[PDB]
RNA sequence: AAUUAUAUAACUUAUCUAUUUUAUAGUAUAAGUUUGAAAUUUCGGUUGGGGUGACCUCGGAGAAAAUCCUCCGAAUGAUUAUAACCUAGACUUACAAGUCAAAGUAAAAAUAUCUUUGACCCAGAUA
RNA sequence: CCGCCUGUUUACCAAAAACAUCACCUCUAGCAUUACAAGUAUUAGAGGCACUGCCUGCCCAGUGAUCACUUGUUCCUAGGGACUAGCAUGACGGCUAAACGAGGGUCCAACUGU
RNA sequence: GAGCUACCUAAAAACAAUUUUAUGAAUCAACUCGUCUAUGUGGCAAAAUAGUGAGAAGAUUUUUAGGUAGAGGUGAAAAGCCU
């Protein structure tokens, strides 16, 4: 099974996109590109959405 | 008393005229049923002596029931009306 | 007389409210259609289906009703209400899944002849698995614990 | 209007009561209820960090007691203990496999002599490969099954649990095809070989109504379902090399599907090929186990497993086959 | 079968009286809960007519652009160094939905490969 | 053969083996000024069902034997008490029974333009 | 709308002869019903006529006036009857 997650922006600011992991591993944390700041920067999950 | 509402709103009639209603105007929903609203008291008076509430004179917040049912069928006391206060409190002041 | 064992067995019946009493009484009429005769005969006979509450002796009753096949003459006659349901279920399932008993059909008969119901319940458990079963004490107590895993999931 | 599971039950209870005689209650009962798991280990990075978890909870492994490559734990007799889910693992990969222990006996018994290479005929998903492949420190494999879908389910396995090197290395090919047809593709090919036929697969016949074989559209599947069996096992027979050994398993009670399927394979064999089969005596094995696995050696062939309430890990039927030409 | 159901029958909480030192009695009514006498409404499609079966959407292979023709699969999963915004010109198509893409700008030092679902209304979640 | 019998029914295609019926059985009810009823458990209402005799009658707790253990059901903590001696099975068949019928069949005699 | 029909209330009425007995007995008129066959079929008749049949002192038949009304009434249940 895979669970929908939501990725926050650790900028400050509180862009956000949905991403999909497997519920066996762990939370994910990735970069990305915030289009407020204009810059990569990191992305951590911080809730769930639903699973599918 | 039952206080009810209209599910269904009614058009603006004007100014010296009145509404023509239709028949989903008649459903209702209950907004308020009075009965069930928290009791206040009574202001009486007393005319004379009467245990553990006064002797004469002096104005008493009472249940509506014991006030209607015992003081005021009995004689024993009289409203706390503007007048009753006025005639009462120069009795005292006099006395 | 009737009175006698009533008030041994359970000594709060006068205290009870009349609510409880009701309950019980209005359970075992409108919801288990037992007769006026065999209302006073259950009261007498086990005077502890007072205390209990309802909602449980309905789902005893249409156990034995529909799951046992069992009719309303018999459940008097062998005082199946006095047992616990624990016991009931823990010896019935034993049985159903080895084979041992079986469900009346629609026409009300059986292919095999069931196991008298005082065998099941009356008798003590070493009797009952010794006779009536034929099986071994361990795997009781191992079926036990599995049951218990199956209501918790349940 | 009967359901596909009353159906399994009832054609259980006319054969099973007779052919098993008096222990067809305490089989009855052991189905019907519920079922004891044994966690397999999967070596590699879980080697030593589970194993000594496991212990811990006192779950002993029974292949490690009987020898006092493989080693299963399981449960205390009687115990109803079960098994933690598995878990994720830091170096990637699953901690281990949670399955009916009984199911690993045919492995256990094929008597594997390094330098070898095996083939499964059909093994859907089964440990029965994810355990060979841990038994296959020096061999080359191969899987065939005849669905595509389950096969998909076993690679998936695999990435879970075998690390990628070993998959990059041929012993690791994904193959969908029919098995009859692949004998003639490749005969005496491989010295080692496992045939699992599709069985009755009573223990989930009863428990589960969808895809039931017993449901009533089904029936002529079921009826032919002896001669399906022995054309794989004739198949298999074939493909692997002289002196090669093959095992016939089957998780179903029937002595139908059981004794004559194996007997028609050998006399196929032993008359139209001229090839001889000679069975290989499991009784030393039967006792080395007998502390934490129930069974009855009426049956001539094979070494059939049933399910009872003290140890409810059956029912597993493997019969040894060596081919000595 | 779905939707209701102060027909009765029970209770419970208020309201109104009695008492009682909190307390048990009752009850021209309101709000709940339990029973159900009744009330309104309906009976998908293709498979001769039945009887058991099935089948209804999307993709792949044969017949070869027909079929109730011959078969297999799909309502995902794995890995991802994380795949922006903006915009000529086209495919596909009754409608609706679905594909591909130059230049420009921006992050970085350009595309993630495997290869398949569901409109509108109406309710959500947070910022 | 069916139904016990006299009765009843589809006015205008069915009169019967259907319906009712004496007999027998189950369920509900402790009571007054408009039915039941100016009545009160040998009473009233609702329902089922041929009668009659005749075989088949078994969920009383088991063994000892009015007595002891073993059970069961409960509590108080594996111990300690309490309760189970003011009662005691049941479920079918073949029966018919003379009489009776504008009921459905089989047969003999007589009779006749069938 | 119960002047037909279904059931009920009140007040009235009819029943020969013969054999049994002492009666939901018997033979068979009056009277009530309608088994079977033929004729008739815009018929004498929107259910009849001619024969032949069942009951006939009873749960019998008949007259007069009153009652129950359609989400209903009545029913020795034919889903019968209510112009
Ligand atoms: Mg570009
Ligand atoms: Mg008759
Ligand atoms: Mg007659
Ligand atoms: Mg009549
Ligand atoms: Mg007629
Ligand atoms: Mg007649
Ligand atoms: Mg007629
Ligand atoms: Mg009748
Ligand atoms: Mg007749
Ligand atoms: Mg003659
Ligand atoms: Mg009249
Ligand atoms: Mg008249
Ligand atoms: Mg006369
Ligand atoms: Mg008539
Ligand atoms: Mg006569
Ligand atoms: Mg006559
Ligand atoms: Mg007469
Ligand atoms: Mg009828
Ligand atoms: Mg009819
Ligand atoms: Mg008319």
């Amino acid at each position: 099974k895979t669970i929908l997650v939501k990725l926050v922006s650790q900028a400050g600011t509180g862009f956000s996109f949905n991403h999909k992991r497997s519920r066996l591993r762990e939370k994910l944390s990735l970069l990305h590109y915030d289009p407020i700041v204009n810059k990569k920067v990191l992305f951590v999950e911080q809730k769930k959405i639903r699973s599918l | 008393t039952v206080i009810v509402e209209r599910w269904w709103k009614v058009p603006l009639a004007g100014e010296g005229r009145k509404p023509h209603l239709h028949r989903r105007h008649r459903v209702y929903k209950l907004v308020e049923d009075t009965k069930h609203r928290p009791k206040d008291n009574l202001e009486l008076i007393l005319t004379q002596s009467v245990d553990e509430i006064g002797v004469r004179g002096d104005l008493v917040s009472v249940k509506k029931s014991v006030g209607r049912n015992k003081l005021l069928s009995q004689g024993l006391a009289v409203y706390a009306s503007p007048e009753n206060r006025k005639l009462f409190e120069e009795e005292k002041s006099l006395r | 007389g009737k009175l006698k064992r009533v008030l041994s067995v359970c000594p709060e019946v006068f205290t009870m409210h009349q609510r409880d009493i009701d309950r019980v009484v209005k359970v075992l009429r409108e919801k288990c259609l037992f007769t006026a005769q065999h209302i006073t005969d259950v009261l007498h006979r086990c005077p502890t289906v007072l205390q209990e509450d309802p909602n449980e002796l309905e789902y005893k009753f249409q156990y034995a009703y529909f799951r046992m096949g069992l009719t309303h003459l018999d459940i008097v006659r062998t005082n199946f209400l006095q047992y616990s349901i624990t016991k009931i279920k823990q010896r019935h399932i034993y049985l159903e899944r080895l084979g041992r008993y079986q469900t009346p059909d629609k026409k009300g008969q059986t292919q095999i002849p069931n196991p008298s119901l005082r065998n099941i319940l009356r008798v003590s458990e070493a009797e009952f698995l010794a006779r009536t079963a034929c099986s071994s004490v361990e795997e009781f107590q191992v079926f036990k614990k599995l049951l218990d895993q199956e209501e918790e999931e349940e | 209007q009967f359901t596909a599971s009353r159906l399994a039950l009832q054609n259980f209870d006319m054969t099973y009561s007779v052919q098993f005689g008096d222990l067809w209650p305490s089989i009855r009962v052991s189905l019907l209820s519920e079922q004891k798991y044994g966690a397999l280990v999967n070596n590699f990075a879980a080697w030593d960090s589970v194993s000594a978890k496991l212990e811990q909870l006192s779950a002993k492994d029974f292949v490690s007691e009987a020898i006092s490559n493989l080693r299963c734990f399981t449960f205390s007799r009687g115990d109803v203990s079960r098994f933690p889910p598995a878990r994720l693992g830091s170096l990637g990969l699953m901690d281990y496999y949670l399955m009916d222990a009984a199911s690993l006996l045919p492995v256990l018994a094929l008597g594997l002599q390094h330098g070898d290479t095996v083939l499964d005929l059909c093994a859907a998903p089964g440990g029965k490969t994810l355990a060979l492949l841990q038994t296959g420190c020096c061999r080359n494999l191969a899987a065939n099954d005849l669905s595509t879908s389950r096969t998909g389910r076993l690679q998936k396995v695999l990435h879970s649990y075998v690390p990628q090197d070993i998959r990059e290395g041929n012993q690791v090919r994904v193959t969908s095809w029919d098995g009859r047809k692949w004998g003639e593709l490749e005969g005496d090919t491989y010295d080692r070989v496992l045939v699992d036929v599709p069985c009755t697969t009573d223990r989930h016949s009863l428990h589960e109504e969808e895809n039931n074989i017993f449901q009533r559209s089904r029936k002529k599947e079921r009826q032919m379902l002896p001669m399906l069996q022995v054309q794989l096992l004739a198949a298999g027979l074939l493909a692997t090399k002289p002196g090669g050994h093959v095992v016939y398993s089957t998780c179903s009670l029937s002595h139908l599907q059981n004794e004559y399927v194996v007997q028609g394979a050998i006399e196929l064999l032993a008359n139209q090929y001229n090839i001889k089969v000679q069975v290989e005596d499991l009784s030393h094995f039967r006792k080395l186990f007998m502390d934490t696995f129930c069974f009855f050696p009426s049956c001539q062939v094979g070494e059939l497993v049933i399910p009872n309430l003290m140890v409810n890990f059956g029912p597993m039927y493997f019969c040894k086959l060596h081919r000595l030409p």
